RNA sequence: AUGAGCAGGUUGAAGGUUGAGUAACAUCAACUGGAGGACCGAACCGACUCUCGUUGAAACGAUAGCGGAUGACUUGUGAUU
RNA sequence: UGAGUAACGCUUGGGAGUGAGAAUCUCCCAAACCGAUUGACUAAGGUUUCCUGGACCAGGGUCGUCCUUCCAGGGUUAGUCUGGACCUAAGCUGAGGCUGAAAAGCGUAGGCGAUGGACAACAGGUUAAUAUUCCUGUACUUACAGUUAGACUGAUGGAGUGACAAAGAAGGUUUUCCACCCCCAUAAUUGGAUUUGGGGAUAAAUCAUAAGGUGGUACAAUAGGCAAAUCCGUUGUGCAUAACAUUGAGUGAUGAUGUCGAGUGAAUGAGUGAUCAAGUAGCGAAGGUGGUAUUAAUCAUGCUUUCAAGAAAAGCUUCUAGGGUUAAUCUAGCUGUAACCAGUACCGAGAACGAACACACGUAGUCAAGGAGAGGAUCCUAAGGUUAGCGAGUGAACUAUAGCCAAGGAACUCUGCAAAUUAACCCCGUAAGUUAGCGAGAAGGGGUGCUUAUGUAAAAGUAAGCCGCAGUGAAGAACGAGGGGGGACUGUUUAACUAAAACACAACUCUAUGCCAAACCGUAAGGUGAUGUAUAUGGGGUGACACCUGCCCAGUGCUGGAAGGU
């Protein structure tokens, strides 16, 4: 069947990447967060 | 007039009827001047936060909009002749593609019993009661057919400019200005003085009895289907809920957002063209 | 329970027969299974009676049996059986074919069979 | 022209059979931010022979090492196949 | 917004031409024309029924039938609420 | 504990070899399934899963010497391919600016944004793994400089083209196909063989010729195209069976003393031999005539009809402006120089992707063989590919899937649920009712095989004869009649228990709305309505078509109203 994710190399890059999360307010607190907690893959850019 | 339409597939039986467009049309096939021609981008009834407006809208067909001379007073004192009666798909009335003496060219709403050949001018001093002309209404005899009225002075048309739509003069004011229009729905207005219009009453007035034969039709031409509010959930529809038919139930039918809407009046009286109304299609004022 | 496999059908229980009869015509010699080799058997003495006679009725016989093989093909291995093997066992009273059993497989533990033309 | 851009030749099966047969093809590793003009100009201040033409390759990096208990990624080649005339043919070692 | 797809086979509308006919219309006959939310039926879309499965092959399917299949159709990519 | 129990998730036999150990690994011969696909090319995604050698800790529902697992090494070559350096659609961002307690929202100029437009390369070969990329052969395009000859050059702006819908049917030329012919191998011990089987090819580019298709052609006046115009537009005149302009599938000649080619087929070396080596290197013949009442591709962005009236910009051509005049620029030719960045492996799915699984699921496009057949339906196979990653027995009860069942034929059951009958083509015949379109493939019947002759371009058919219990002998093809309820109909709906009488639909009616319109999103700006104008828009109710829709204005709702009371 067609399940809910189907991988897709630009709609990622657009929806959770680097400039998508450093385009508002939101965004900026939720990649703070992330630096606070020292996630490695601050987002979904740093695939490899 | 109209033509009816056989379809003879025997998946129900529709009566359908179509616009003849023969000896309507000047040539059957579209080919509109390319200078005046741009594209139309449909909304789908969805302003510019994306959500939803205007419902039942959506789905029409691609369009391309072509440039109409509504203002008419560019080339002013300059004889114009039609050259062809073409259809518009972004309106009811058919539009005549005329030429200038200059060269130029222009759309314009064509007037009802107009045929290719026949000379136009525009001006504002007395010119000629000859169908197509425009000139400003203090010139027009009172009782004359008027098409393409302009509300604010130098504008363009604004009133009247619908298939088969017209209205009649109906003498003057003592102010020295606001010259009476009786218009359609038998509303009576004061029109200024220096406000410019177009005689012969608009074209194509068998669009009444067109008769949609299908449902695809009415969906091809940009039309979604409308849900009646007795089917609703109690939710999203004071009509809604109930076990079974349920009627009305309230005091008065509602509107989806939940205000009566039923015979009451809803303009705004505090506005400064209430003075300028003499009639609103029930009484004064 | 659904989709399974076609399975040990008659037609491939003939044809199992055909390909082990043919080998064993070619080579001499057949390492099977003890139940499939005791059911080659009667096919193999009943194809070696019957071309004892060598006329063309025998070749049709026994062409509807006969298999293609890396050593023989399906012409060469009637020269082979008509003129090598059948003439050998022109007086024996049948029993042509002995089976005896080997150990059983590491993977399965089913009994072996060798397949042999007895001389 | 400061040639940093000419990091490591590199020998195998594929550049042997390119290496023989009249016109000789050498294969280098190169800076990946260099383009096929630095390349040329490169070997032309570090060799003296213009090149005929010169193809890139760029080998992406991969896993290596998998399951060990500690794995590790690869490092980013660009690869540069110069070809040298006919008739020529010099060393890259020796100078 | 921009693209793509619907094997194959039938029915033969409006309209037009010709002839008869009419005081002239209307009407009738032949030919042309190829329309239809037309018909049968594959890919494709959907999911009406029996059986099986219900710690499954599968957190919704399999076999056998079944409805639509030039359209209010199906679908790819991109955007948007 | 259940319990060594259920389960092990669609595919066989043998010979030889390796190895300490083989149903499971390698090779060979068969065998069985796919063959509008399990075949081949790629987009998306996956990210080394690709090739070689080695290993059998772990993973593989068994085993394993083997693996898409692990280790080591290696593998992706572009001026022409897919995308940037070119252009825009929906939409996004958006200096100023508007709006808003703050954060922010809207939005102009600009800038991004393909799923579209413009743009120059084809054929063959080569490695274990790459190839319009490397090699060979033959080409083309864009820049810069020098040079020769000619010409006045003419854009950031104007104009034209670019530029387009759905359906349908005719043509032109190549094809598919048919017949003949050429070439290669074959001559057959099972009864007769006087034959059987296979092949018959060449591209981009250059030159010439082009069936045709599209649209009238020149001259003269001009006040219109943010200035200007010789271009466009407009108005006249002449000639208009044609001329002129543009476009055009195909054909011939080079490219080609080349390449490919059925087949023939080694040496060298490994090995005990066979065999490998390899069916590899190399060699390599013919490489054609006519028809077509059969085929698909192109011309074709061609033509006709219909209404639902069918993208933008870049680019190309042209116009002056603006710049030159003792010059610049452009055109054509020659010589030389240069052509950047990213992707290029492999899979592309009953094992590499989305489903946790080597999961019976799902995933755009392109190529589509033969026989019969309308067909891409159906059966069997071709090119090609796989051995459904647990086997061997037995043929108890019982279960699933199938097949059959004498007499009766719905007696079964909530209900003919399910199953069964019919089924393709051709020839007869076809009612009641009706909105005259339908009902209708109505109902009901008949024929189908093979041979000879006649028929045709081929048929179909016709006449005679023969065989079988049966002749679309197998596969794939509608069971029917009558009465009633509801919905007019085609459609849509509760992804994963309800597909229906429910929703919608064409149609009817009421109501609001004179345009800065009513209604609607927001707080506002702003926007939808609508680049619409009462023949228009929004909302309530009813739901083809035909005939009708009666009484009540007490209460409630709505509209209007003088004064008077609060
Ligand atoms: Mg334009
Ligand atoms: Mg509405
Ligand atoms: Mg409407
Ligand atoms: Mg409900
Ligand atoms: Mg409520
Ligand atoms: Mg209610
Ligand atoms: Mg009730
Ligand atoms: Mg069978
Ligand atoms: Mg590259
Ligand atoms: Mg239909
Ligand atoms: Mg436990
Ligand atoms: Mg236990
Ligand atoms: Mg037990
Ligand atoms: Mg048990
Ligand atoms: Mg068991
Ligand atoms: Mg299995
Ligand atoms: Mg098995
Ligand atoms: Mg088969
Ligand atoms: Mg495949
Ligand atoms: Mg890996
Ligand atoms: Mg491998
Ligand atoms: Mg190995
Ligand atoms: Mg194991
Ligand atoms: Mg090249
Ligand atoms: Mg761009
Ligand atoms: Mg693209
Ligand atoms: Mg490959
Ligand atoms: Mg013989
Ligand atoms: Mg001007
Ligand atoms: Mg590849
Ligand atoms: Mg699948
Ligand atoms: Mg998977
Ligand atoms: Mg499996
Ligand atoms: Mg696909
Ligand atoms: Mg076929
Ligand atoms: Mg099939
Ligand atoms: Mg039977
Ligand atoms: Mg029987
Ligand atoms: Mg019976
Ligand atoms: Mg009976
Ligand atoms: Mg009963
Ligand atoms: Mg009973
Ligand atoms: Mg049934
Ligand atoms: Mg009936
Ligand atoms: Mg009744
Ligand atoms: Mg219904
Ligand atoms: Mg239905
Ligand atoms: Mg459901
Ligand atoms: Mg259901
Ligand atoms: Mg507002
Ligand atoms: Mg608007
Ligand atoms: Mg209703
Ligand atoms: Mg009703
Ligand atoms: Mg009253
Ligand atoms: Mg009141």
């Amino acid at each position: 069947m067609k399940r809910t994710y189907q991988p897709s190399k630009l709609k990622r890059a657009k929806t959770h990447g680097f400039l998508a999360r450093m385009a508002t307010a939101s965004g900026r607190k939720v990649l703070k967060l992330r630096r606070k907690k020292q996630r490695a893959q601050l987002t979904v850019s740093s695939e490899r | 007039p109209i033509k009816k339409i056989i379809s003879r597939s025997n998946s129900g039986i529709h009566h359908s009827t179509v616009i003849d467009y023969k000896k309507l049309l000047t040539t059957n096939k579209n080919k509109p001047e390319k200078s005046l021609l741009v594209t139309l981008k449909k909304h789908g009834g969805r302003n510019n936060q994306g959500k939803i407006t205007v419902r039942h809208q959506g789905g029409r067909n691609k369009r391309k909009y072509r440039i109409i001379d509504f203002k008419r007073t560019h080339y002013d004192n300059i004889e114009a002749t039609v050259k062809s009666i073409e259809y518009d798909p972004n309106r009811s009335c058919f539009v005549s593609l005329i030429t200038y003496a200059n060269g130029a060219k222009s759309y314009i709403i064509s007037p009802d019993g107009i045929k290719v050949g026949d000379k136009i001018l525009a001006s504002e001093h007395p010119i000629d009661i000859k169908p197509g002309f425009s000139m400003p209404l203090a010139f027009i005899p009172e009782g004359t057919q008027v098409h393409n009225i302009e509300l604010h002075p130098k504008g363009g048309g604004q009133i009247a400019r619908s298939a088969g739509s017209y209205a009649r003069i109906l003498g003057q004011d003592e102010t020295g200005k606001y010259v009476i229009l009786q218009l359609l729905s038998g509303e009576t207005r004061k029109f200024l003085k220096e406000c410019r219009a177009t005689v012969g009453v608009v074209s194509n007035l068998d669009h009444n009895l067109v008769v949609i034969g299908k449902a695809g039709r009415n969906r091809h031409r940009g039309i979604r289907p409308t849900v009646r509010g007795s089917a609703m959930n109690p939710n999203d529809h004071p009509h809604g809920g109930g076990e079974g038919r349920s009627p009305v139930g309230r005091d008065a039918p509602r509107t989806p957002w939940g205000k009566r809407h039923m015979g009451v009046k809803t303009r705004n009286m505090k506005k400064a063209s209430t003075n300028l109304i003499i009639r609103n299609r029930k009484g004064e004022q | 329970s659904y989709i399974n496999k076609p399975g040990k059908t008659s037609a491939w229980r003939v044809m199992t027969v055909r390909q082990q009869v043919s080998a064993v015509l070619a080579y001499g010699k057949i390492e099977t299974t003890l139940k499939k080799a005791k059911n080659t058997q009667k096919r193999l003495d009943k194809l070696i009676t019957l071309a004892k006679v060598d006329n063309f009725n025998n070749r049709r016989q026994v062409k509807k049996w006969l298999l293609n093989t890396n050593l023989f093909d399906v012409d060469q291995l009637m020269d082979h059986l008509f003129s090598k093997v059948a003439p050998k066992y022109e007086k024996t009273p049948g029993g042509y074919s002995r089976v005896l059993k080997l150990g059983p497989r590491r993977g399965d533990a089913t009994e072996m069979a060798i397949l042999q033309l007895t001389d | 022209d400061v040639t940093n851009v000419l990091l490591k030749p590199v020998l195998t099966e594929k550049v042997y059979f390119n290496q023989m047969g009249e016109t000789k093809k050498y294969v280098f590793v190169v800076n990946p931010k260099a383009s096929k003009t630095r390349v040329k100009l490169a070997f032309e201040l570090v060799y003296g022979i213009k090149p005929l033409k010169v193809n890139t390759l760029i080998r992406k990096p991969t896993t290596i090492r998998g399951g060990s208990r500690f794995p590790g990624l690869s490092k980013l080649e660009k690869l540069a196949v110069i070809t040298l005339p006919k008739g020529i043919a010099i060393s890259v070692t020796g100078e």
